[PDB]
């Protein structure tokens, strides 16, 4: 029972998936493509973005979609076995579909 | 009403904005306002459209040639496209 | 207590438990006993 | 019998025109109004209010939450103490 | 000068027991003044500008001559304090945030 | 107008915090109050007579 | 979908992944099987876990031990207990035989009975019971 915002961001660090349509390889290779943007900049969110689907856009799919946030709310048509919602570092979240 | 980055008819522009506001007006939480938007627009005008409402997210997305809407209302911001 | 811990424990008991069956049988034997035991104090 | 006794003791002081409890979704149960033109008026007006407002008080640190809420109009003070199980109104002009 | 007017009127609400915070936010949910970092209150910014419209709109609809110059929500933790004024050429919901537990 | 409304707010605002320092209304008493002091007499059960 | 049934499904998953890997691998789960006396072959258990495992995986988990059990339970709570009873065994007819209640009482050898109950539960008042006035009996 901790008790302030910073001693839950010392235990937050895992990488939960919140829902999730993915097979298991899939699921491995975006969840620490995304964690590794995540990292990669915090400050400028654009363009982790940028990265994220731009891998996505050559190696897996034509089509992709990428949200990251702080805040945020969205309903999405999306095809199905390809969606992506994840928590990182306990606070950020990132909704990802096809 | 704030846009910031639009590539769409103007015509269909104003059909976004008052699709957007009179959802704003009436309903009290954020993924009905995602809801409507999309919902009555499908209805509209195509069959496929994306939102986005909320504060501080970030996105990237490819395009539509003549679909794509950033919206800004009172410190909520919506997104939407085909 | 010796007319109200007895029955509201004989009325607690629970006689067939959790082919081979007849385990239960032989276990319905025992508690039998049990409630026999109980009553006669009561009487 | 002590729910009652502290409904009719508060609803017989200098200002209070009414007291309302609604269950979660709706159900106004245990109004006190002569006629139930404007019971559900409140009944489907507030607890907009008071989850709404949960979420401003609760989206800032977590470990925080909503207790009570005041709306002072011109002519009413709306008290609602909002929880888990329903959302309780009382109205009264000072 | 009146700028020393309301600076002093922030240091005389300020100078109260338990007074986190003070800030001004207009119709436009953008923060003029403030006392709190620059994230805080841009989130209470957006929240209370959502929510007091709300809360008017609430009251309006329920009785149509009759409006609000008042709010307070509260916490376990602090009692936020909005404060409205419905004008043309002026409304400004400043909102207070305190509590009585410190110092 | 901007200086007139901040300053008539001001006022307002200020009456109110007054109020919510005077007397505290949001205050349970005992919320958090374990020790009881309560009835230890001594106790005797014939739990059975062996005969 | 309710609350016990999340602790059910705890304490059988727990009851399957017998050693804690988190996942239901097909060594466990024959090790139930073979509990329960089945020991079927290497290549039925395969086709049987592929259609449970969805992600992949070759081991099944708590979100698929549920959908499975969601589908079974709530595809196919007191309408059927007490509907065949005794009428459910007439199936919409309203008329249960006077013979069926005489077996019944034959067979469980009960010391004393009179079947007045049947007598003084007639509601159509011609000597049988349709659905409604049985679970008035009931």
């Amino acid at each position: 029972q901790f008790e302030d915002m910073e001693a839950f961001l010392r235990v937050a660090k895992y990488t939960l998936v919140k829902f999730t349509d993915m097979h298991v390889e899939m699921k491995e290779e975006a969840m620490d493509i995304c964690i590794t943007a995540v990292e990669k900049y915090p400050n400028d969110a654009e363009k982790c973005t940028q990265m994220i689907k731009d891998q996505m856009d050559k190696k897996f799919g034509a089509p992709w979609h990428v949200v990251v946030g702080k805040g945020f709310s969205y309903e999405i048509t999306y095809e199905v076995r390809n969606l992506l919602y994840i928590y990182v570092g306990g606070r950020t979240a990132v909704l990802l579909w096809k | 009403a704030v846009i910031k980055n639009a590539d769409m008819s103007e015509e269909m522009q104003a059909d976004a904005v008052d699709c957007a506001t009179q959802a704003l007006e009436k309903y009290n939480i954020e993924k009905d306002i995602a809801a409507y938007i999309k919902k009555e627009f499908d209805r509209k005008h195509n069959p496929t459209w994306h939102c986005i409402v909320g504060r501080n997210f970030g996105s990237y997305v490819t395009h539509e040639t003549k679909h794509f809407i950033y919206f800004y209302l009172g410190q909520v911001a919506i997104l939407l496209f085909k | 207590n010796r007319v109200d811990s007895n029955l509201g424990a004989i009325s607690s008991t629970l006689l067939v438990e959790l082919e081979g069956f007849v385990e239960q049988n032989r276990f319905q034997k025992k508690q039998a006993e049990l409630l026999a035991i109980r009553n006669e104090e009561v009487r | 019998s002590d729910i009652e006794s502290t409904l009719t003791r508060i609803q017989g002081h200098k200002g209070v025109i009414g007291v309302i409890i609604v269950n979660n979704q709706g159900v106004p149960l245990r109004s006190t109004f002569e006629h139930d033109a404007m019971t559900k008026q409140y009944a489907d007006l507030v607890p907009g209010l008071a989850d709404l407002a949960r979420n401003l008080v609760r989206d800032l640190d977590p470990q925080n939450d909503l207790e009570f809420l005041r709306i002072r109009s011109h002519k009413h003070e709306i008290m609602v103490a909002a929880k888990d199980d329903f959302v309780l109104l009382v109205i009264q002009d000072p | 000068v009146d700028i020393a007017a309301v600076d002093e009127t922030f240091k005389r609400l300020q100078s109260h027991k338990g007074v986190l915070g003070i800030i001004v936010i207009n119709a436009e949910g953008i923060a003029i003044r403030t006392t709190f970092d620059n994230d805080l209150t841009v989130q209470y910014a957006a929240l209370v500008s959502h929510f007091t419209v709300k809360a008017r709109s609430a009251v309006r609809k329920l009785d149509g001559d009759n409006d609000l110059k008042f709010l307070r929500i509260r916490s376990k933790k602090h009692e936020i304090m909005i404060a409205p004024e419905f004008e043309r050429s002026h409304e400004y919901y400043l909102v207070v945030v305190q509590d009585p537990s410190r110092e | 107008d901007y200086i007139r409304t901040v300053v008539q707010l001001g006022s307002s605002v200020e009456d109110l915090i007054k109020q919510n320092n005077a007397v505290d209304i949001y205050q349970e008493y005992f919320t958090n109050v374990t020790m009881d002091h309560t009835s230890e007499a001594p106790h005797v059960k014939t739990v059975t007579v062996f005969k | 979908l309710t609350d016990e049934e999340m602790d059910m499904c705890r304490k059988a998953f727990a009851m399957f992944d017998k050693d804690g890997s988190g996942t239901i691998d097909t060594k466990e789960l024959r090790t139930a099987l073979s509990a329960l006396g089945q020991n079927p072959t290497e290549e039925d258990m395969f086709v049987m876990i592929s259609q449970v495992d969805q992600d992949g995986s070759r081991c099944i988990e708590f979100k698929e031990f549920v959908r499975v059990i969601q589908i079974n339970k709530q595809m196919s709570a007191d309408t059927l207990d007490a509907f065949v009873a005794l009428g459910g065994n007439l199936d919409k007819t309203g008329r249960i035989l006077v013979d069926k209640l005489r077996s019944i009482c034959e067979e469980f050898e009960l010391t004393v009975n009179v079947d007045r109950l049947v007598k003084d539960a007639d509601r159509d008042l011609n000597g049988f019971l349709s659905y409604d006035e049985f679970r008035a009996l009931l």
